[PDB]
């Protein structure tokens, strides 16, 4: 997932 | 063009700004000094101007331009606010963050940060006839010093220096509180500050310390204490460092006082058993030895109610278990 | 119930799964128009996987239920599936192979009528269902709805031979099969005209495909000498 | 059939190579002119909302397109909380041109789904960026959603005043920024604030480019909001008749 | 802290309460400001040298509790020292959205 | 996406602009008249900056002619002392034609910004020449370096041909067909790695450079580079594998780390890099590991710095005394980042530490040195030397130890 910073909220379907 | 726009002169200033702006697209590359009048002086189209050579000088041009501007210092000719503004835009320019995320850094000598922090101190001489500007222009010195502990240092003895001048006049008292921001945002020097801001009311501004979530955490593990002798050997260190930041730091803590305070109104119900069982008497006298060694400096009137709040905790105790 | 079976035989944990999901898919819909439906329908399959693939499983159920009520919950399984429906076709794959043996006929009808809904709108995985499908063939047996079966599941084929064209290995899987078939199957006119059908497609897959028929291996001249 | 028509344009969207996937993304339109109907449309939605999450930059940016051609369908979405939460996650992307992507998504959707608080914090946030196509991105959907609401419109108006009064924006993109005041028409007292800031644009800033910008923004915001259409008038021919720039009164003229 | 425990397990239960959930928390913070701000670092979930996960905004129960530590901390200065990065785009997040509970 | 973007209505204030001050019928500004003003004896900056100030307002169908000059001439844009909105408005010019005229501009692009000391220098990269060869529009004069709009042409022109030659070669390999596969996927990993050390190398602060100042056009070109690699990453994360793999001079590792948000893909790959048997590829794996932990402090971080402590404990008691000196120099100052990081790394960081010092001072004291810096034992705090290794590499040891205990302390 290298878009998205470790430290971002995760999109839990 | 400059000669026109320097001298009443109606809306006809556009079409001379814009012909400036057209024929000399690099503002201040040729003949510097009307330029920089133009810009900093002691006036309408001022931040279009400002705006033009923040975006479209090429770097030498800039650096020139902080170099003339922080250089002489004894001018009294640029004006702070606008010489302000043109370093914070010159710090922030996107195209040196492009590509940042925006989370969690410049250099200059010695004298060109003494005459950026007259210059604030000027601008707050001049916003006085509250600490907000301050506190607002503080981050600029804060990235100009790039966190040099001998700059700091120089600053801070500077700025008292300046006090010790001034002693309580407009530009002593904004003096006073720009140091006692500086030191909150710069408490790691040993110093804890001569009396000059022992004597202000300035801690409790709404302001960051960098080293108060840290007193926090350590006030926290003091307070919070089990029947463990683990927990109390680390409330006991917690109780040392504590008490060697308030004789090194002694403001640090007071901004902390209501904290404590309500901590101890907590603690005081429980009946005597297991209040010795607990060892929170090892909290209560901990905390009367931190408010003993933090002696002269206690009985100010804004932390008056903190101060009463963990006397009446106290009483409380010794009320209850009288026995 | 849907699969035939009597009070000794064991509950089925997987029809127990099919059992919840007929009891969320038709209770959430509770007879209302499709709009509101759908779109409460969408809510629950958004909110997270589990319950996704408990309203497809649902949904497939289903469309081996009823005509109608299969019409219109395939109709909701492509407008609501999101990943297309690939581990539904995994989970199709282990219940087809697996309960085969206990399948109602009209449940058995629907499911083929599924199969064909999907090979013709070229859904992904499709291959997958089509030999998984096949592989359930018994060979060397003259049970009539067993050769009913392979007759619907050869038109369906023959009707989508160009779908067979581009899936590579299901050429070989067919022809082989087939093959297998044709030397299984005579004794009658109808198995008369079936055996030219197949030799008739097998002929021209063989022609159409012989690099593709390469890789079979010996036993396709096995198969050749027979017939 | 409509469901078969929209399944086998779906398994090109499926197909990964990335020309089959844009080809259906692009066809989606045509789908909802032959079928105007909200399940259908609310299901190729949900679906364009899914691949515009996971998809790449390019298959984002054609799903853009998509969304502002299909201006009209939008409207008969069921479930938009579901589509627009799918939509913003790619918000917190790092890549600074998928958030400009996806700002200008949620400007074409702005119509559908305005009073939406964080929303508008996600384009509050862009505009005080660095990377200059995120900043453009945050000011198209400021505009669209400035035009949608009226909270929003407010503070819009006070983070613009307080934008162009800073220093740190340059100037193209103060001009960029200028026209989104026209929308400011939505009650009395902040078309006045608007007028107000916009008189302080034209006294502080008398380049040709943003005083045409400005000037005809306030005209805009004058004909929308008639209460003050008698002293822009009056600033029109003050400006026709003070200003010696041909361009200024040309565009006084019009 | 059991307040705040209960406050959410009642939103759990009973979502459709939250305005009056977040009004009570408002209150809780202006009037006891002190009392909070030592269960400020447990109720962030901060770690002391990890950088915590950006939460879901939006969200009823962070919602509740950031409403609970603004309102603490209008009168306390000590108190927003404790926030990380992502705390203060929340508190700007909040402030435009629910100005009538969040404060300055 | 970049140009498609570009072309999206932002607020239609452009519109406005054309329908106001081109009907003032200025357009007699020809490209004649443009090519004549940069063929002034003098600079003569005011001509050039009105005529290409007024071709910002043109629509990008009639922008076709000044094609030819703007590129021809933007050579002459790398002399000293040129107005940075003169080379602002070519940007902008140059983005709207690329927009619109992709591919002869890239040819011509390319052709004109030739080193020119060559003069000519093979101006026959035709479309399919630099179709084949992506890396040519490197090889371009160097004042561009330092030239960040010219420099942002160079990239959109470089990130253009790296595609196009994907493409090219595809095409070609299957017209040619009359295994290769394989050695297509690898032709172009290498050519994109290539291209990314390429501008890596270019952002590195030369010798006169070398020769504080952190807002110059060295910084504004490093942010350029670092967003397309940003581009690239996210295009491809297996190419930013293969970079590391390949490693780069370790003073970009601050740069690349803040500059470059998909880096934290490294965490992932950066136990496997650690297990090569290249000293070098090991030694790049501490220091980039060093960086990530002090930009992002994970628990999955905290867990590869574990590995990473581990692994230098473990190959000090495998290396000879010169690989330990050639080991250990560099990965000394990725501990203090380690112990920023992760506070719960200090018991493990000074059992490491205070094993390495008993190592090398043993080794100093099996060969006479010079300083002997075990009578120096009650030295002081010595802030910031052709002496043999292992003093050296005690002094290095001290100095780590130093900065823990100095930034722990304060």
């Amino acid at each position: 997932s290298p878009s998205y910073s470790p430290t971002s909220p995760s999109y839990s379907p | 063009v400059s000669s026109l726009l320097l001298q009443r002169l109606g809306p006809s200033s556009g079409l001379l700004v814009d012909w400036l702006e057209m024929l000399d697209p690099e503002v201040v590359s040729s003949c510097p000094d009307l330029q920089l009048r133009l810009l900093f002086s002691r006036p309408s189209f001022r931040p279009y101007l400002l705006t033009l050579f923040t975006h479209q000088s090429s770097w030498p041009t800039l650096h020139q331009c902080i170099r003339v501007l922080l250089g002489k210092s004894r001018e009294q000719r640029f004006d702070p606010s606008a010489s302000l503004d043109f370093l914070w835009a010159c710090i922030h320019v996107p195209r040196i963050w492009q590509g940042r995320d925006q989370r969690t850094v410049l250099r200059v000598q010695g004298p060109e940060l003494i005459s950026l922090v007259e210059l604030i101190l000027a601008e707050a001489e001049t916003r006085s006839q509250a600490c907000s500007l301050i506190q607002a222009r503080l981050p600029l010195l804060l990235s100009c010093c790039c966190g040099d502990d001998e700059s700091v240092r120089k600053v801070t003895e500077h700025l008292s220096g300046c006090i010790q001048q001034w002693g309580d006049s407009v530009l002593g008292r904004r003096c006073r509180d720009l140091l006692l921001q500086l030191y909150l945002q710069r408490p790691e020097l040993r110093v804890p500050v001569p009396e000059v801001l022992l004597h202000s009311e300035g801690a409790a501004s709404s302001s960051v310390c960098k080293l108060d979530g840290l007193i926090h955490r350590f006030i926290t593990l003091l307070a919070d204490t089990s029947d463990s002798r683990a927990l109390e050997n680390r409330g006991a260190d917690a109780s040392m460092a504590c008490r060697k930041l308030a004789v090194a730091h002694p403001l640090l803590l007071l901004r902390h006082l209501p904290m404590i305070a309500a901590l101890l109104h907590g603690r005081t119900h429980l009946n005597f058993q297991e209040f010795r069982q607990q060892n929170h008497l090892s909290c209560f006298l901990h905390v009367l030895g931190l408010l003993e060694l933090l002696q002269p400096h206690v009985f100010r009137s804004e932390h008056q109610g903190a101060l009463w709040d963990c006397l009446l905790s106290f009483i409380r105790l010794l009320l209850n278990y009288r026995k | 119930r849907l699969l035939l079976s009597t009070s000794l035989d064991a509950k089925d944990e997987l029809e127990e799964r099919l059992e919840r999901c007929m009891s969320i898919v038709t209770s959430m819909t509770a007879g209302v128009s499709e709009r509101e439906a759908n779109d409460a329908l969408n809510a629950y399959v958004c909110k997270g996987l589990p319950q996704h693939e408990e309203i497809c499983l649902g949904l497939f159920t289903l469309i081996l239920t009823e005509p109608a009520q299969a019409q219109k919950c395939y109709r909701d399984l492509a407008l609501v599936s999101r990943d297309g429906m690939n581990i539904v076709l995994n989970k199709i794959n282990q219940i087809l192979m697996e309960k085969y043996l206990k399948l109602q006929d009209t449940c058995r009808t629907q499911l083929v009528w599924l199969v064909r809904e999907l090979v013709k709108s070229g859904v992904l995985g499709a291959d997958g269902v089509c030999m998984t499908f096949m592989k359930q063939i018994a060979g060397g047996d003259v049970t009539a709805k067993n050769i009913w079966l392979a007759e619907s599941v050869l038109d369906i084929l023959t009707e989508q031979r160009e779908w067979v064209l581009k899936s590579s290995i299901l050429i070989a899987m067919a022809v082989y099969t087939y093959l297998r078939l044709i030397v299984d199957h005579h004794g009658t006119a109808q198995l008369q005209a079936l055996r030219q059908k197949e030799v008739d497609f097998c002929i021209s897959l063989l022609r159409e495909r012989f690099m593709e028929c390469l890789m079979i291996g010996r036993d396709l001249v096995r198969l050749l000498q027979n017939v | 059939d409509a469901n078969s028509a929209l399944m086998e344009l779906d398994k090109g969207l499926r197909s990964g190579k990335l020309g089959e996937q844009c080809e259906a993304v692009v066809r989606f339109p045509r789908l909802f002119q032959k079928y105007p109907f909200p399940i259908l449309i609310n299901s190729a939605f949900l679906k364009l909302a899914d691949v515009f999450r996971v998809g790449n930059n390019f298959l984002r940016l054609c799903v853009l397109k998509v969304t502002q051609q299909s201006e009209k369908h939008l409207e008969k979405i069921l479930n938009v909380d579901e589509f627009v939460k799918r939509i913003f996650s790619v918000i917190h992307s790092n890549d600074p041109v998928a958030r400009a992507i996806t700002l200008r998504m949620l400007g074409s959707l702005a119509s559908i789904i305005p009073e939406r608080k964080n929303a508008h914090h996600s384009i509050r946030q862009s505009l005080d960026s660095h990377d200059n196509v995120e900043v453009e991105a945050a000011v198209f959907a400021a505009a669209n959603f400035s035009a949608q609401s009226k909270d929003f419109a407010v503070g819009i108006c006070n983070k613009i005043s307080e934008m162009i009064q800073g220093l740190a924006t340059p100037v193209d993109l103060k001009l960029k920024l200028i026209p989104i005041l026209q929308h400011m028409h939505h009650d009395a007292i902040l078309a006045s604030s608007a007028r107000q800031l916009l008189q302080q644009l034209v006294t502080s800033y008398p380049s040709t480019k943003m005083v045409i910008v400005s000037l005809h923004t306030f005209t805009l915001l004058a004909a929308s909001s008639l209460v003050d259409t008698p002293k822009q008038i009056q600033l029109l021919l003050q400006y026709l008749k003070n200003d010696p720039r041909k361009a200024v009164k040309r565009l006084a003229i019009q | 802290h059991l307040a705040l425990v209960e406050l959410l397990k009642n939103l759990t239960k009973y979502p459709t309460d939250r305005d009056s959930i977040w009004k009570c928390l408002k209150f809780l913070g202006s009037r006891h400001p002190t009392l909070v701000l030592p269960l400020v670092p447990e109720l962030l979930s901060t770690h002391p040298f990890f950088d915590t996960a950006e939460p879901d905004m939006d969200d009823p129960a962070y919602i509740a509790v950031l409403v609970l530590i603004f309102n603490a901390a209008k009168t306390c200065p000590t108190m927003p020292a404790l926030f990380s990065d992502h705390t203060f785009r929340h508190y700007a997040y909040l402030r435009d959205s629910l100005s009538h509970l969040v404060p300055a | 996406v970049d140009d498609w973007i570009c072309e999206e209505e932002i607020t239609g204030t452009d519109a406005l602009l054309r329908r106001m001050l081109l009907t003032n019928n200025a357009k007699n500004h020809s490209p004649k008249q443009l090519q004549e003003a940069f063929s002034a004896v003098p600079v003569n900056n005011t001509q050039v900056m009105q005529i290409i100030e007024h071709l910002t307002l043109l629509s990008a169908s009639e922008l076709i002619p000044y094609a030819e000059v703007l590129t021809s001439n933007m050579s002459q844009l790398l002399n000293s002392g040129v107005p940075r909105r003169i080379l602002q408005t070519v940007n902008k010019l140059w983005m709207v034609l690329n927009t619109v005229m992709p591919r002869r501009l890239w040819v011509m692009t390319v052709n004109a910004l030739q080193p020119s000391i060559k003069f000519v220098r093979q101006q026959k990269y035709t479309q399919n020449d630099l179709m084949i060869d992506p890396l040519i529009v490197l090889r371009c004069d160097q004042r561009v370096h330092r030239c960040p709009p010219l420099m942002d042409i160079t990239l959109h022109m470089l990130n253009g041909y790296l595609l196009a030659s994907k493409a090219y070669l595809s095409a070609h390999l299957k017209e040619t067909e009359q295994t290769r596969e394989e050695l297509k996927n690898a032709l172009l990993a290498a050519q994109d790695s290539a291209a990314v050390q390429i501008l890596l190398e270019i952002c590195l602060p030369t010798e006169e450079e070398k020769a504080d100042n952190l807002l110059c056009n060295l910084r504004e070109v490093q942010c350029l580079i670092c967003c397309l690699l940003h581009q690239m990453y996210i295009a491809d994360p297996n190419i930013a594998k293969l970079v590391h793999f390949q490693g780069y001079p370790c003073e970009l590792l601050p740069l690349t780390v803040a500059g470059i948000p998909s880096m934290h893909i490294c965490l992932d790959f950066i136990p496997e890099l650690i297990a090569q048997p290249e000293l070098e590829k090991q030694i790049f794996a501490i220091q980039l590991l060093s960086h990530l932990c002090i930009q992002y402090a994970l628990p999955k971080s905290l867990s590869v710095a574990r590995l990473a402590v581990n692994v230098m404990g473990t190959l000090l008691t495998v290396l000879t005394q010169a690989k330990r000196y050639a080991f250990f120099m560099p990965t000394l100052p990725s501990l203090v980042s380690f112990c920023r990081a992760f506070p719960p790394l200090y018991e493990d960081i000074m059992s490491l530490l205070i094993q390495i010092g008993q190592v090398c001072a043993s080794d100093v004291a099996t060969q006479t040195r010079d300083i002997d810096p075990i009578i120096t034992r009650l030295q002081q705090i010595k802030e910031k030397g052709s002496m043999d290794p292992d003093v050296q590499l005690c002094h290095c040891i001290e100095r780590t130890v130093i900065e823990i205990i100095n930034m722990s302390v304060s």
